[PDB]
């Protein structure tokens, strides 16, 4: 389950704010994202990030 | 910009910052309705900000212009980094003075040892969170293409180049990306990649500005 794998920032030097869904919160965090190589637990907003991984 | 220097009020005045609500990444003037910044930067709304020191208040010197188109290099690799590069056209042309101006692209390539300036308004801490409201600036030799390789191994292309210090301490990191890297007044890279942020033995990769002079210029040129 991708939705319970940690934020992944990447070896990019961007700072690019996206979405996590955070398991232990139950909840869609915020997080740098350095601009590339991004995971699947990886957000452009709370909306996408809560019907993707809402209550996982 | 970690173990970095405050550059002073528009001492980089081709820097600009790329704000999409907030900055996110830097970027190179290289004339007065272009810029140069990575690849990995590509985001819609872009809105660039020029004479910027103090990015979080207006201090009177800066100009805030959207960008009209965003090139990214045709043959970008997200996977591998490769020809990390782009280009953005400003809406309108900057009004070009002493804060705000252009830097020259390179006529031949860098050689090892020679010393750069990097700058960017990106974090300062290699452990921890603190992004600063002032720009940063950081004097950083090129290395050589065998001790870049050594450091990642089957990662560095022919357009892409180490600079740093192999003991750490001084490096770019998250918010300089697509920042200049500019030696002896002439733009050789742009901020890329690397390996958290000023660890030893792990100095950030730039994208090698020399191998794309031609294609920047004819670019620009038919756009
Ligand atoms: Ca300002």
């Amino acid at each position: 389950d991708f939705c319970l794998e940690p934020p992944y920032t990447g070896p990019c030097f961007a700072r690019i704010i996206r979405y996590f869904y955070n398991a232990k919160a139950g909840l869609c965090q915020t997080f740098v994202y350095g601009g590339c190589r991004a995971k699947r637990n990886n957000f452009k907003s709370a909306e996408d990030c809560l019907r993707t991984c809402g209550g996982a | 910009i970690v173990g970095g220097y405050t550059c002073g009020a528009n001492t980089v005045p081709y820097q600009v910052s790329l704000n999409s609500g907030y900055h996110f990444c830097g970027g190179s003037l290289i004339n007065s309705q272009w810029v140069v910044s990575a690849a990995h930067c590509y985001k819609s709304g872009i809105q660039v900000r020029l004479g910027e020191d103090n990015i979080n208040v207006v201090e009177g010197n800066e100009q805030f212009i959207s960008a009209s188109k965003s090139i990214v290099h045709p043959s970008y690799n997200s996977n591998t980094l490769n020809n990390d590069i782009m280009l953005i056209k400003l809406k309108s042309a900057a009004s070009l003075n002493s804060r705000v101006a252009s830097i020259s692209l390179p006529t031949s390539c860098a050689s090892a040892g020679t010393q750069c300036l990097i700058s960017g308004w990106g974090n300062t801490k290699s452990s921890g969170t603190s992004y600063p409201d002032v720009l940063k600036c950081l004097k950083a030799p090129i290395l050589s293409d065998s001790s870049c390789k050594s450091a990642y191994p089957g990662q560095i292309t022919s357009n892409m180049f180490c600079a740093g210090y192999l003991e750490g301490g001084k490096d770019s990191c998250q918010g300089d990306s697509g920042g200049p890297v500019v030696c002896s007044g002439k733009l050789q890279g742009i901020v890329s990649w690397g390996s958290g942020c000023a660890q030893k033995n792990k100095p950030g990769v730039y994208t090698k500005v020399c191998n794309y002079v031609s294609w920047i210029k004819q670019t620009i040129a038919s756009n």
